């Protein structure tokens, strides 16, 4: 049983063969600082002004490939994530499937990381069986790059590819990001109004409203509560 | 030589440019996360093996940056990324720091403007039981021949299991030495008449 050949013959990918902590989500979800967001055109923003400094990135920049305002490498690579990053801190960036693969990773050590993980997106296409010049197979995956700065899930995210323009990528990325306990400062550039979430400051140019105020965010974390990681219970 | 051919060798020392050039270059590199330094990798020959074609480069750990490095170092440019889903008997993933690993990654490199392949046939995700330790999935020969049907490949630090038709395999664990192509076997005379592979 070859499903390789088997997607040659019939166009079904192969990963369409794939056979597929209650607490745990029940201390996230209790330790979970309120929603908060902003809208702000990144490339005209001074990040400098998100404050405190961040233990969980998750950057997710509009690219060319996705559709088929998009940001470039060129336009990524110079965003100064080191300066909103704190010193032992976590990225996770969406690198699409093409030269991201190279160039996110330039990033990560441009901001201080080193790759730790390499999550695939796996797309199947149960629904509908059946590009880039330079591509010398079909692409039907992404990558989100996980990456660290200072001192039970799997890297595999399997879900139906999307409708033509639907640029969203799998929730299930928070579900592994917050599974880690990685610190409760949560941050994600180039999020939606779709995307917001308890937890996480979501930034980006298309939300429709705003509710940040440096001074609030600043106080979910102001002591006895600095040092959570998200998945422990409420000081009282 | 259609059928399978081989040469049990150290690859640091053997003289590839006696092989001629190859449509395709595989390799399953044992890197230092019986191993290679570095600076062996970097050091490899793989420039003299192709004028134009594509380079599969098995990667794991730190040698996914490693891998890019020499691929990039050897003259190739990574275009595509093959991921193999390890699965047991019955299509479910088998969960091997922080993450359980469900995967091994190919990277796929191009050099020079290759013409004529069947680029788009097949999709970049295989999904292929897990066998003995290292074994990688035999669905990566297919994908190779129906890319470049017909064509010579050469695959390094391959194993008995690895040898295939229109491949030549090096590795050093495979037994002796097994060429038929009469082109190679008259370079191989020439360069290797006492047939010893030596520093
Ligand atoms: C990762 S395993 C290759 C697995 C193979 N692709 C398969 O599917 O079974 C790496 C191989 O390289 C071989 N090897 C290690 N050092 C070598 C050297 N200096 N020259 C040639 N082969 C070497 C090892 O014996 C081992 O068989
Ligand atoms: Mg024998």
């Amino acid at each position: 049983n070859d499903y390789c050949q088997h997607f040659v013959d019939t166009g079904h990918r192969p990963q369409n063969f794939i056979r597929d902590i209650r607490l745990k989500d029940e201390l996230i979800a209790k330790s979970n600082t309120p929603p908060m967001y902003l809208q702000a055109d990144i490339e005209a923003f001074d990040i400098r002004e998100l404050t405190p400094k961040f233990d969980v990135i998750l950057l997710e920049p509009p690219l060319e490939e996705y559709y088929r305002k998009c940001w470039t490498w060129d336009d990524i690579m110079k965003l100064e994530i080191d300066e909103i990053a704190a010193p032992r801190s976590f990225i996770f960036l969406w690198c699409g499937s093409g030269e991201g693969l190279d160039l996110g990773r330039v990033c990560l050590r441009k901001w201080g990381y080193r790759r730790c993980e390499d999550i695939c997106w796996i797309k199947t296409n149960k629904n509908n069986p059946g590009l880039d010049p330079k591509a010398v197979f079909q692409r039907t995956k992404e990558h989100c790059l996980m990456g660290i700065k200072g001192t039970v899930d799997i890297d595999l995210i399997i879900t139906e590819e999307p409708e033509i323009g639907n640029i969203e990528k799998p929730v299930e990325i928070f579900h592994i990001i917050e599974h880690f306990c990685l610190g409760r400062r949560r941050l994600h550039l180039f999020g939606r109004d779709s995307t917001i979430r308890p937890g996480w400051l979501t930034v980006g140019p298309t939300l429709t409203n705003s509710n940040y105020n440096a001074e609030t965010y600043a106080s979910y974390f102001s002591a006895p509560n600095s040092y959570l990681t998200g998945c422990t219970e409420e000081i009282e | 030589l259609f059928p399978p051919q081989w040469i049990c060798c150290d690859i640091r020392y053997l003289d590839v440019s006696i092989l001629g050039k190859f449509a395709v270059v595989m390799a399953d590199p044992p890197w230092d996360i019986g191993t290679l330094t570095d600076d062996e990798m970097r050091r490899l020959n793989i420039p003299v093996l192709q004028d134009d074609g594509f380079l599969f480069l098995w990667v794991t750990g730190r040698a996914m940056e490693l891998g890019r490095e020499c691929l990039n170092l050897w003259g190739y440019e990574r275009v595509d990324e093959i991921i193999w889903v390890k699965t047991n008997q019955l299509q479910r993933i088998i969960r091997t720091h922080w993450l359980n690993h469900g995967k091994e990654h190919c990277l796929v490199g191009v050099k020079g403007n290759p013409q004529g392949f069947n680029q788009g046939l097949d999709c970049d995700v295989i999904v292929a039981e897990v066998r003995s330790t290292s074994h990688k999935p035999d669905e990566i020969y297919g994908m190779i021949e129906r890319l470049s049907p017909g064509t010579r490949k050469i695959e390094l630090f391959g194993r008995p299991h690895n040898v295939q038709p229109n491949w030549i395999t090096l590795g050093n664990q495979l037994d002796g030495i097994h060429l038929l192509d009469p082109d190679v076997v008259a370079r191989f005379k020439q360069r290797y008449p006492d047939g010893i592979i030596s520093k």
